[PDB]
RNA sequence: GGACCUGGCGGUGCUUCAUAUCCCUCUAGAGGAGCCUGUUCUGUAAUCGAUAAACCCCGAUCAACCUCACCACCUCUUGCUCAGCCUAUAUACCGCCAUCUUCAGCAAACCCUGAUGAAGGCUACAAAGUAAGCGCAAGUACCCACGUAAAGACGUUAGGUCAAGGUGUAGCCC
């Protein structure tokens, strides 16, 4: 019976300059966890099709990084003892984005990344011609 | 309060070469070519060798940074092996685990 | 023979937890990890400073709430943020819980400028996996 | 003593099985699914996307079961208030594993008073489920002595029945090669397409129906690609072998591995695809030749304390 | 001193074995030469430690200065530190390991035997043993069911290391 009669929404103005175009939005996510990047990739591919951008998924091949340690703190140097860290990939390759769908996209999913999750992401951007490049300066 | 007065060493080596840094790379620099007379390529091997022994970073020592051990140092955590595998085998290094294959 | 992280056997009177209970060859197949941040991801940096946070963190928990800790922290990072979650003994009164909460809360997040949040969760005595 | 073994009563597991039909409709809330025909794969599917790990050890992992399929079954009170046992073999020890070998040897009386594949008997770890019994090895060898005696004897029926529930099953592979669906190109020529693997030698054959013999590695002419003739003999050994040389064309493509790395791949290769153009029988014998099988020996790797993969540093 | 028990040993017996193993048998090597490198002797004013198997390109995935602890000379004195010490003791220890382990034992709590001695405890057509727990095993990792890693109890050698760090005891403090 408790609820709020009228509700405050965020202000979002609409500007007069243009937007900016995206033609691919890349994703790579890392982790040492396999499972929590297929419960993010969950997140972020269902989040996409509520907002209505065309997004792929591949899995690039994991590296691993080992190394060796003595086992003793002196001595026996035949007896060593290796570690190593995994990392795991998962790319999400948006496709015909813009810039504002992008930055509300990208602040949702990153924010909700979880710990022992990296980002990099790749923005290809369209641009046209300079005025200059449009004809030679004779 | 540093593990010992090696350590303390270092951390005077590093800051005393972190002051003549750009002073001893303009003078490098000098000498560091075919360009200008001998003369004064030969005036800039006495100034250089006249800074404190401390600004040469040749004497600077990666130690590490709870036991200031001097060898069997792992650079990308700063730790020896021995306090390295102590957190690693606590599981207290996120990623580091055991490798078998 | 190996010593390390292994808990003896004994007559059986020794109560030890499941993270105690298990030695490091299972850290990733039974365990998990204790602290969770990108620096020991491929292509990330700043290991080493994660690192010594983590070495004050468990030491300055275990010495502003002594007595009280019955397991080891659960160390969060996400983004600026740092999460400690820690499980507590129900000995001390609550009063004195929020006091350490605003006082380590606080003095972390000046010394480390980060906003630092803790989460406790009290337990009546220490969960014991089995008795070696 | 500190240490008791955790014993569950009927109570106890009575109130765990409120607490999943409760839980099971709240997780169903949580992920918009309807409860009633929610069932417990979806189970798995939720609590692998809200509790996320990434443990080798799938029995370490979270885990939202029903309690009959996680708490072990126990031997359940094995006497009334008064005190006397129901069963009368409760003082064997062993009251369910000596009321079978009772009600077996019971049944080889009769007979004499009126007078296969894809099956095998039931396991000791398997039989220790039905009765609810430690049993030792020597026990299980006695029973298994009783049912054979059992059914060498003209059995009955109803004997047929008891023996059959000891009897598991076991489903067996059939050893035979999965043929591969003939295509047809643009042109209308018929051909088949397999892959190969040898160490780290990858390959893709393409065999067509009809040829004059002709192989295209990577677009060279395998004699060319091949100088060693070792090499150009793994490529002839499978055609050779059912008596059909000069009669396909194949285009392969291998990467990876060595010279002699790459011809295993390709041999396997076109081995496969060369299956679907032959008889069943001869592709049995291909089989039993070595030819589509995947050689599994691979490098082994280097040992911390050792000079190689299994050779020792010189012991002073 | 007599008679037993356990354990170890035996140039002790029988039988069965060893799959890279004891020997023969297969293959490449060592010892021979030169160089590199470590150690031991010697030497020097001029470190330490390991040092049969289980030391000897071992701590060191590393010494031109630094590292450095060594030697010689000079200097300072509440001294980077609510001091300090690479001073002695690894035969006070934690910690991390070696080794037998290329093992299969280990054991609480009960019970029985031996007249209630130390001690001991199986026979499946069964004769006093039952056993949680630790290990093996199983699971897991890597390219599977294979194999390789990993794991590998209790103990043994007062094994190794106070010079990773910490630390008990004794000692130094112009
Ligand atoms: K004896
Ligand atoms: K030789
Ligand atoms: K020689
Ligand atoms: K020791
Ligand atoms: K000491
Ligand atoms: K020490
Ligand atoms: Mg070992
Ligand atoms: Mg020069
Ligand atoms: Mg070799
Ligand atoms: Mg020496
Ligand atoms: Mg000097
Ligand atoms: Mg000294
Ligand atoms: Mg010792
Ligand atoms: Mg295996
Ligand atoms: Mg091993
Ligand atoms: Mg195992």
């Amino acid at each position: 019976v408790d609820v709020p009669k009228d509700l405050t929404k965020p202000v979002v103005t609409i500007s007069d300059e243009p937007d900016i175009l995206y033609k691919r939005l890349s994703v790579l996510v890392k982790g040492h966890d396999k499972a929590v990047l297929d419960s993010y990739e969950y997140f972020a591919v269902l989040a996409a099709k509520e907002l209505g951008i065309s997004i792929k998924v591949h899995e690039p091949p994991r590296k691993i990084e080992r190394f060796t340690l003595l086992q003793s703190v002196h001595i026996y140097k035949k007896h060593r003892v290796q570690y190593e860290m995994r990392t795991l990939y998962r790319c999400l390759e948006l496709e015909h984005l813009t810039g504002s769908t992008a930055d509300v996209y990208l602040e949702y999913i990153q924010r909700n990344l979880p710990e022992g999750v990296a980002m990099e992401v790749t923005k290809t951007q369209l641009e046209q011609l300079p005025e200059h490049i449009k004809e030679p300066i004779w | 309060h540093y593990v010992d007065w090696r350590m303390w060493r270092d951390v005077k080596r590093r800051k005393m070469a972190y002051e003549y840094a750009d002073e001893r790379l303009r003078i490098n620099s000098l000498r560091k070519n075919t360009i200008l007379p001998k003369i004064l390529q030969d005036v800039a091997d006495e100034e250089i060798a006249a800074l404190p022994r401390d600004s040469c970073p040749v004497r600077i020592r990666n130690r590490c940074v709870m036991t200031s051990r001097p060898r069997g140092v792992k650079r990308r955590w700063r730790l020896s092996r021995i306090v390295f595998r102590h957190l690693a085998d606590h599981g207290q290094l996120s990623g580091i685990q055991r490798a078998t294959w | 023979k190996n010593r390390a992280a292994r808990v003896r056997v004994s007559k059986g009177d020794k109560p030890v937890t499941y993270e105690e209970a298990h030695a490091p060859h299972y850290i990733a197949h039974r365990k998990g990890w204790l602290s969770l941040h990108t620096g020991n991801l491929d292509g990330e940096d700043h290991a080493a400073e994660r690192t010594v946070e983590d070495v004050f963190l468990r030491k300055f928990m275990w010495g502003t709430f002594p007595g009280c800790l019955a397991d080891q922290l659960v160390l969060k990072r996400r983004g600026n943020q740092l999460e400690i979650c820690a499980v507590v003994l129900r000995q001390l009164s609550p009063h004195k819980y929020y006091f350490l909460v605003g006082y380590s809360e606080t003095l972390l997040s000046y010394f480390y400028k980060c906003p630092v949040r803790l989460h406790l969760q009290t337990v009546p005595s220490k969960v014991v996996y089995k008795y070696l | 003593p500190t240490s008791k073994r955790e014993t569950y009563t009927e109570d106890f597991i009575k109130k765990q099985i409120e607490e999943f039909n409760i839980g099971k409709r709240h997780l169903a809330n949580m992920m918009g699914e309807d409860p009633e025909t929610f069932t417990q794969e979806d189970i798995d599917r939720a609590i692998a996307y809200l509790f996320p790990s990434g443990l080798f050890e799938k029995r370490a992992r979270p885990v939202m079961k029903h309690p009959e399929q996680i708490f072990p079954r126990q031997r359940a009170i094995q006497w009334g208030e008064d005190g006397r046992p129901f069963h009368y073999l409760f003082y064997t020890g062993k009251q369910s594993y000596y009321s079978l070998m009772h009600d077996v040897y019971g049944m080889l009386l009769n007979l004499e008073k009126h007078q296969v594949i894809g099956s095998r008997w039931l396991i000791k770890e398997e039989l220790e489920e039905m009765l609810v019994e430690k049993l030792s090895d020597l026990d299980y060898m006695q029973f298994i002595r009783l049912l054979e005696k059992l059914l060498t004897s003209q059995c009955g029926a109803a004997e047929e029945e008891f023996v059959q529930r000891f009897r598991r099953s076991v489903t067996l592979e059939s050893k035979k090669q999965l043929i591969e669906p003939v295509q047809y190109d643009e042109q209308g020529m018929a051909f088949s397409k397999s892959e190969g693997k040898r160490k780290t030698a990858k390959a893709e054959a393409i065999v067509y129906k009809h040829g004059s013999g002709r192989i295209k590695v990577n677009g060279i002419d395998y004699q060319l690609y091949f100088p060693i003739t070792q090499d150009r003999e793994q490529l002839m050994f499978p055609f050779h072998f059912v008596d059909r040389l000069g009669k396909h064309d194949v285009t392969c493509t291998v990467s990876g591995g060595g010279r002699s790395a790459q011809a295993g791949a390709i041999r396997l290769a076109m081995a496969k695809a060369l299956c679907s153009f032959v008889t069943e029988d001869e592709v049995e014998w291909m089989r039993q030749a070595g030819l589509l099988t995947t050689d599994p020996r691979v490098r082994e790797r280097k040992k911390p304390g050792q000079e190689g993969a299994r050779r020792k540093f010189t012991w002073k």
